[PDB]
């Protein structure tokens, strides 16, 4: 399945890919034929010399003056003089022996009074023949000269010509893979906002994050992997046999013959770096674990004399990841490079075999070009052994990232609904016996019913693990009561979109989230609809803050540090700031501090008092005294509401309020 | 290049292998020069007359002589040298977490636990790599490309080999620079794309309010927008990355023709042969790789200074904040006094402790009360050694603690701190970690005492509110210390556990001093002496009795 959807994304963006295939083949075409070049510069112009040579008239016909004498080779040859007129010029140890005269057989050289002998193991015809110094041999190459020179050209020419396409298709193929991981981004991102809260509830925020960004950096490696390494060496590899084929057909063979090691190779070193690879980094994680839990907390490590036993345990990791480290030194000291040396050495002796094989028949010739052909091939083909290797046993850690992305792209299990509201609440809200489960067969709620008048400060005040936080839950949709019903303005939560019933109601939760950016900008969410109303901040208090530096409707920004430096009184007041800015029709206020401090908590107070005012709100905590003048208070138990009245009725009977009060004092 | 002078020490208790290394290293390059110079003299004698099997088969065997020796003193050089590098990576970690252990909490108020392990993750790699393969690189770049140029210059020719290494010192040159730029490319992509991950952490911890404010869209706007930053920024390095193989194809092909072309003009004038020309070729094919080398050396090497002057500081200069000195003779403490003790923290210039004086007698129980931050605790951290002796007098029965073998003290401290300190251990290596594995059979003892073997009942051994205080109180009474320290020990459990526990523990602890630090003033009630901080001095001191006939302090509950 990973390899399916791999397919389907990079099918996405095809344009760009075909494109860099094609300029990839032509400058591959251009680079291969090169060494052609090369070749027939050798072979047909130096060896030439020893092709045949006949002679003729001296018009500069293509021909050379020996002594007075002038010649013509057979290629460039118009029938003047063919059979009668002779010429050779062999050579003989360093030697240049030239024969006036026609010959018939060819094997061993000597000279011994003048008569170039050559036995051939059949006969010996011995013939008269001369040395050519060093001059008149110049005489002989100084036509060919300008061929060569055309050749030159050629090769610089295509030279410069195949850089363009190199730097053509690296890039567009970099460009593919960066603009698909885009795409699939994206798209994981926007599932994200159709999740349920239970998988977030259900699962740490650090994975998520880490799906979402890294697994997409390993699927980015592994595409550039992919198409850069293995695409670029297969049609490369591809050429380079063409040309082989195309130059001699039995060497091709052989040389076809070093796939299945390629093949092998992979196969083993794979099985054994995995393995290898996979006790390192356990090994390493472990250390760093260790070495982290010891640098902290290492005052009773100290107190209680412990080092020496730490020390034992660091040391058997450290010798473990070492023992490790040195075996895979061991592998790749037999394989990563003097394998690819033994094999070039090897077609070397293979290379002598074949063409010294052929020179002893005395029949075949040498071809000297196509022996540097084949040299230049094999040492281009036989470069890219080791990358092949290496990220062929690397793919296994991306190839499980894509699976996770893709596991997570799958799920079925998701919220589909968006909507701006179209009216406004009217803050009615009621609940008919609601029993909600969180995971199943155990029950937080059951057959909680009330109706909250527009009169606002209905607060939920119980115990701890009583089932107060869940009416949250219910109350914005994160969870669906699976019993019961729920209804606002007499129409039910169950019947509309969530983002519309979301749009009426507000939210101050105990962490006061202060997202990274400027203060207007936290404020108002980077909503960008609303107009300066941040200035909404002066409701709750002015207390300087502003003034101290800048202003914080987009032009001051000490948040980028988590708001860490603000003091956590000033956090919770910028959260009503942003209730109020909203400006819902119900606020619920999920409050839970650990200390009032008696000092910090009158601006709470105060904001509360001031955003309550003219909605219906529900005031989620558990001090009983900042509740005092709530229209309707409610205590439920283990999830079931067992009392409710105002505060002077529930004072009637003294009770649960009547411990806290009392037993709490001092 | 100093960073091999900075490592004497290692290479000179590693010098045989060293020394085996670079012979070995020395002569398989001498011997892999060979085979080139075997096929051109093969190839120039084929065209020659005289070719016969006995040629055929000498070169065969000198081949494959030659391949299996490479071969296998390859493999050798290449155990040797990174074995070296393997040893110098072990022995740095050993040192490393030594000089940790040995240290006291003001190093580490100094130093940041993201910087050790840092120096314990990275600088070690990078100098490992400096003492392998940086070496590997500068004995290629150094003699490598000297013995091939050398070997070309007179076997072959000196204008063909002058000729055709031009292009590749420009070639070495245009790599490095493309090196340098690229890194600087990819280190702003990385910034960018952390920054993107920043964000991204933001909208998926909050996202009940964004929810609840139904904002998603903005996040998915930020995010697109943000992606495509990163998308640019890794454009920008593709730009410089794909200026790798075009250089190289370049200046190659260019050295190569010339080669080719050059060679050929010479053979017409007769200098040279075809088995000479077919030979050069293959010097320059193994000559393209110094070139790289060159660069190689040169980065690992500043990374390794970099890396190792400042692993030094943080593994040599500091010093032990504390130092014992010549051992005194004394077995057991008698009293523990304190004659004006006045002390304050490095990181501060407050006193937080002004002349206390007071005195503990054995099987003397002291509760100390005040408010949060009257230094309730920083007079038990004058008696753990844990900083500066300050100045002051604190005498184990007339010797002061500075005679007192560090390891003698802690042998009759029992430390409980306030802050919750548990190792990720199964409960009964946390519970043996201070008796360090004598026995078994007193651990259901030191529980039972501890009255918390209903917690132990009620939960799976292994792994691993009020849970941790009472395992570490229980691993201080492992130890049954002669000298029993608990700072806030039993916070989360009030009036109904912890008066019984104190009760046993005295009850148990008769002869042996105790102190009690805790908020609550109700658990030092059979304290015999009992002291009030205030500030950096004590307001009272006395008797329970006492405090109540004096001014009401926190008494205000019951
Ligand atoms: C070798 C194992 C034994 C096979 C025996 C049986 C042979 C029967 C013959 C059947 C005919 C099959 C025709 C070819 C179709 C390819 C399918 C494919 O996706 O391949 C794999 C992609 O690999 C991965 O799952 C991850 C790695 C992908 C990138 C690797 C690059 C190349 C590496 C290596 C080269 C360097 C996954 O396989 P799959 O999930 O089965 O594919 C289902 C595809 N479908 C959904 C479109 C139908
Ligand atoms: C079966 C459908 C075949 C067909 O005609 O349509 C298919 C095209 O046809 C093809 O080109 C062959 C099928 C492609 C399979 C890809 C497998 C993964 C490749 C390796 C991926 C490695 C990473 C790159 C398209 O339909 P499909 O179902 O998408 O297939
Ligand atoms: C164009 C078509 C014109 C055809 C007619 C020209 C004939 C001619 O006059 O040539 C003349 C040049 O011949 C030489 O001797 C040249 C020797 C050097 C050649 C190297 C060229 C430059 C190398 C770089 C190549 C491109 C690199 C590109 C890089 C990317 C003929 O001279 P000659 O008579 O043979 O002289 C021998 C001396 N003697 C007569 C005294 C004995
Ligand atoms: C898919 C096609 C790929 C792409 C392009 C293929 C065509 C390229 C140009 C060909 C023209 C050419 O150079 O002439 C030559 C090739 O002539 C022939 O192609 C046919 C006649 C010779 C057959 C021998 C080579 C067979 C493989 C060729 C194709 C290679 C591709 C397959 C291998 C991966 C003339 O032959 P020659 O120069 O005398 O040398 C022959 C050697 N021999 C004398 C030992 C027999
Ligand atoms: C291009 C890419 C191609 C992809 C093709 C994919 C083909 C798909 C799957 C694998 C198909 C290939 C054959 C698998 C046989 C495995 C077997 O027999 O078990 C064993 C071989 O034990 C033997 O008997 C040795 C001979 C067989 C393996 C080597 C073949 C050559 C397996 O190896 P081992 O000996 O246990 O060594 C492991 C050592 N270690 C535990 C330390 C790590
Ligand atoms: C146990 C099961 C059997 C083990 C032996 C299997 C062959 C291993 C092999 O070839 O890989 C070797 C190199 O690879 C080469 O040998 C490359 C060729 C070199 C010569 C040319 C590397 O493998 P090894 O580390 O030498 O052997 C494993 C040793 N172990 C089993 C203790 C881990
Ligand atoms: C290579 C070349 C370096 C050779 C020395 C160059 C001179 C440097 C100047 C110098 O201070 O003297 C040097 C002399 O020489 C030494 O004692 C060698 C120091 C270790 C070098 C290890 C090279 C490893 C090569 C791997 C292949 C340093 O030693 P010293 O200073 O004489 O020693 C006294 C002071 N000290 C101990 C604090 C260092
Ligand atoms: C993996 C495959 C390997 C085996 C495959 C073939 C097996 C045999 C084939 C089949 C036919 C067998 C015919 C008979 C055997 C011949 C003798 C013999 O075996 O000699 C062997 C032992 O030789 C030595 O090691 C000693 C000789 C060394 C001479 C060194 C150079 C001096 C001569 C230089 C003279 C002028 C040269 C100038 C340049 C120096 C080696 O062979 P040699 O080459 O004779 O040596
Ligand atoms: C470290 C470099 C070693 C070279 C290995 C050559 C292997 C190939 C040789 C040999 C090929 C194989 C054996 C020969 C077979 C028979 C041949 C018919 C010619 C040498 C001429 C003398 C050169 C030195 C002159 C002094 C200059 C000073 C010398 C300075 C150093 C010169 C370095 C070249
Ligand atoms: C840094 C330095 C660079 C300085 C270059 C000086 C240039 C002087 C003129 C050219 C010259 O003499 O080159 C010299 C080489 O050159 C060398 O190898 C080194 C330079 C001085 C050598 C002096 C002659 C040595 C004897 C050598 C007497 C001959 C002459 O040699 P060549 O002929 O250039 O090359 C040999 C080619 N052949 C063996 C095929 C004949
Ligand atoms: C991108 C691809 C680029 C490809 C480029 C391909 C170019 C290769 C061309 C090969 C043929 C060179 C001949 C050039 C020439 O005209 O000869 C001259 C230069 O001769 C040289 O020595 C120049 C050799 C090339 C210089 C280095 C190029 C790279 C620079 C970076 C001199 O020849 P001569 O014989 O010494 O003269 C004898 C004196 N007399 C004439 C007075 C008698
Ligand atoms: N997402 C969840 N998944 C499973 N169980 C949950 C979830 N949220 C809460 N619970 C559990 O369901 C019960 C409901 O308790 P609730 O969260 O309402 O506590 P509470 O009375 O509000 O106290 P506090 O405000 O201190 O958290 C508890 O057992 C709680 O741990
Ligand atoms: N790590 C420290 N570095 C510097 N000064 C400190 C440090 N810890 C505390 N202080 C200072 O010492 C005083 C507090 O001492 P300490 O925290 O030991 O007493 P305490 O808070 O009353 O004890 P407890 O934490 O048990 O309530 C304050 O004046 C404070 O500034």
């Amino acid at each position: 399945k990973i390899g399916k959807t791999l397919w389907r994304y990079a099918l996405l963006y095809r344009k760009l890919l075909i494109t860099a295939v094609l300029l990839l083949t032509v400058a591959v075409g251009a680079e291969l034929t090169g060494p052609f070049i090369g070749k027939k510069m050798i072979d047909d112009h130096i060896l030439g010399i020893e092709k045949t040579w006949y002679e003729a008239a001296e018009k500069d016909k293509n021909a050379v003056q020996f002594h007075g004498v002038s010649y013509v080779r057979e290629d460039r040859l118009q029938e003047p003089v063919s059979k009668a007129k002779e010429a050779h010029i062999y050579q003989v140890g360093m030697a240049f022996y030239f024969v006036d005269q026609a010959v018939s057989f060819d094997g061993n050289r000597t000279v011994s009074d003048g008569k170039l002998t050559i036995t051939n193991g059949d006969k010996s015809r011995a013939y008269a023949a001369e040395k050519l110094t060093k001059q008149e041999l110049f005489q002989f190459y100084q036509p060919e000269i300008k061929g060569m020179v055309l050749l030159i050209a050629l090769y610089g020419g295509l030279l410069v010509f195949s850089v363009f396409f190199q730097y053509g298709q690296h890039y567009l193929l970099q460009m593919s893979a960066n603009r698909i991981i885009q795409k699939m981004r994206q798209d994981v991102f926007s599932h994200i906002q159709k999740m349920p809260i239970r998988y977030f509830d259900n699962l740490p925020a650090g994975k998520v994050v880490a799906r979402i960004t890294n697994d997409t950096e390993a699927i980015r490696d592994l595409y550039v992997t992919v198409l850069s390494t293995f695409v670029t060496s297969g049609i490369y590899m591809f050429g380079i046999f063409t040309a082989l084929f195309l130059l001699d057909v039995k060497l091709a063979f052989v040389a076809l013959a070093i796939v299945p090691i390629i093949w092998l190779w992979s196969v083993i070193y794979r099985r054994y770096a995995s393995y290898y690879n996979q006790k390192i980094r356990s090994i390493n994680s472990d250390i760093n674990a260790k070495m982290n839990e010891s640098i902290q907390g290492m005052t009773i490590i100290q107190a209680f004399r412990h080092q020496k036993e730490t020390m034992r345990e660091f040391e058997e990791l450290n010798e473990s990841h070492f023992y490790f480290q040195n075996r895979m030194l061991n592998l790749n000291s037999l394989m990563s490079h003097n394998l690819v040396n033994v094999i070039r050495n090897l077609a070397f002796v293979a290379l002598i075999w074949h063409f010294g094989g052929a020179s002893l028949n005395a029949a075949g010739i040498v071809s000297i070009g196509v022996l540097y052909a084949f040299v230049d091939y094999l040492n281009r083909l036989f470069q890219p052994i080791t990358g092949i290797v290496n990220q062929f046993s690397k793919l296994e850690l991306a190839r499980v990232s894509a699976g996770r992305v893709f596991e997570l792209l799958e799920e079925k299990n998701t919220e589909e609904a968006g909507e701006p509201a179209k009216e406004r609440a009217l803050g009615r809200v009621e609940f008919r016996d609601v029993s909600f489960a969180y995971q199943e067969g155990e029950e937080v709620l059951k057959h909680i019913s009330f109706t909250a008048q527009k009169g606002e400060t209905v607060a939920l005040v119980g115990h701890t693990g009583s089932g107060k936080s869940s009416i949250l839950n219910l109350l914005f949709r994160f969870y669906d009561a699976q019993k019961g019903d729920v209804l606002i303005d007499g129409k039910s939560i169950y019947n509309m979109s969530r983002q519309e019933l979301r749009s009426h109601m507000g939210i101050v939760l105990q962490d006061p989230y202060l997202f990274s950016g400027t203060i207007g900008s936290n404020v108002s969410l980077d909503d960008e609809r609303m107009t300066e109303e941040e200035i909404k901040n002066a409701l709750r208090q002015v207390g300087a803050e502003p003034l101290l530096k800048k202003l914080p409707k987009g032009i001051n920004e000490p948040v980028i540090e988590k708001g860490s430096t603000l003091s956590s009184g000033e956090r919770q007041l910028i959260s009503f700031a942003r209730a109020l800015a909203f400006d819902p029709a119900i606020l619920i206020l999920d409050q839970a501090t650990a200390h009032i401090d008696t000092e910090t908590e009158a601006v709470i107070q105060k904001a509360l008092d001031v955003v309550k005012q003219g909605r219906t709100t529900f005031v989620i905590a558990h001090r009983l005294s900042t509740i005092r003048n709530a229209d309707q208070i409610l205590v439920l138990d283990k999830g079931e509401i067992v009392e409710r009245g105002n505060h002077e009725e529930l004072m009637a009977l003294e009770g649960q309020y009547y411990q806290m009060y009392e037993l709490q004092k001092g | 290049f100093s960073v091999l002078k900075k490592l004497g020490w290692f290479f000179k208790a590693y010098w045989l292998r060293y020394t085996i290394a670079i012979v070995l290293l020395l002569a398989v390059n001498v011997i892999e020069m060979f085979p080139p110079k075997l096929l051109g003299n093969a190839i120039d004698d084929m065209k020659a007359g005289a070719f016969t099997a006995e040629g055929l088969l000498f070169y065969i065997g000198i081949f494959f002589v030659l391949t299996a020796a490479v071969y296998i003193m390859s493999y050798f050089w290449m155990h040797q040298l990174f074995g070296g590098a393997n040893l110098m990576e072990k022995i740095l970690r050993t040192k490393l977490m030594g000089h940790l252990l040995t240290m006291s909490p003001p190093f580490y108020e100094k130093n940041r636990t993201g910087d050790l392990m840092a120096r314990g993750t990275n600088d070690l790699q990078a100098v490992s790599l400096t003492t392998g393969f940086g070496i590997l690189t500068l004995v290629d770049s150094t003699m490598f490309m000297m013995t091939i140029f050398l070997t070309m210059g007179f076997l072959i020719s000196w204008k063909l080999t002058f000729a055709a290494i031009i292009p590749l010192p420009v070639m070495a040159i245009a790599i490095s620079l493309y090196g340098s730029k690229i890194h600087e490319r990819f280190t702003e992509a990385q910034n960018a794309f952390g920054a993107l991950n920043d964000r991204v952490l933001e909208s998926v911890s909050g996202v009940r309010v964004i929810r609840a404010y139904v904002q998603e869209t903005n996040d998915v706007r930020r995010f697109n927008e943000m992606t495509a930053d990163v998308y640019q920024k890794n454009m920008k390095v593709a730009f410089i990355d794909s200026l790798f193989e075009p250089t190289v194809k370049l200046l190659v092909g260019a050295s190569y023709l010339i080669g080719l072309g050059y060679g050929a003009f010479l053979v017409f004038r007769n200098e040279l042969t075809l088995g000479e020309l077919v030979s050069f070729n293959v010097y320059l094919g193994m000559m393209i790789w110094p070139m790289f080398a060159i660069g190689e050396l040169i980065n690992v090497m500043q990374r390794g200074n970099a890396s190792l002057d400042r692993v030094n500081e943080t593994l040599s200069y500091e010093t032990d904040v504390t130092d014992p000195k010549q051992p005194a003779d004394l077995k057991e403490p008698g009293d523990i006094v304190f004659s004006h003790v006045s002390f304050t923290y490095p990181s501060s210039t407050s006193d937080n402790l002004q002349d206390i004086s007071f005195t503990v007698r054995k099987g003397q129980t002291v509760g100390i009360a005040g408010k949060t931050g009257s230094g309730k605790t920083t007079i038990i951290k004058q008696l753990l050694r844990q900083y500066p002796p300050g100045e002051g007098s604190i005498t184990f029965s007339g010797v002061p603690i500075q005679q007192i073998p560090l390891d003698r003290l802690r042998g009759w401290i029992g430390y409980v701190p306030q802050d919750h300190l548990l190792f990720s251990r199964t409960v009964k290596e946390n519970i043996l970690y201070g008796k360090q594995d004598a026995t078994d059979k007193e651990v259901q003892q030191a529980i039972a005492e501890a009255h918390f073997e209903k917690d132990l009942h009620m939960l799976p051994s292994g792994l691993e509110g009020g849970q941790k205080q009472r395992i570490s109180i229980a691993r201080a009474l492992m130890a049954n210390p002669e000298i029993l320290i608990l700072d806030q020990s039993l916070s989360a459990v009030d009036a109904k556990t912890e008066a019984a526990i104190i009760k046993n523990i005295r009850e148990n602890r008769k002869g042996k001093t105790t102190f009690i630090l805790t908020h609550r003033l109700s658990a030092v009630e059979h304290a015999d002496l009992i002291l009030v901080m205030d500030g950096g001095v004590i307001a009272e001191r006395g008797t329970h009795q006492e405090l109540l006939a004096n001014n009401g302090w926190y008494r205000e509950q019951y």
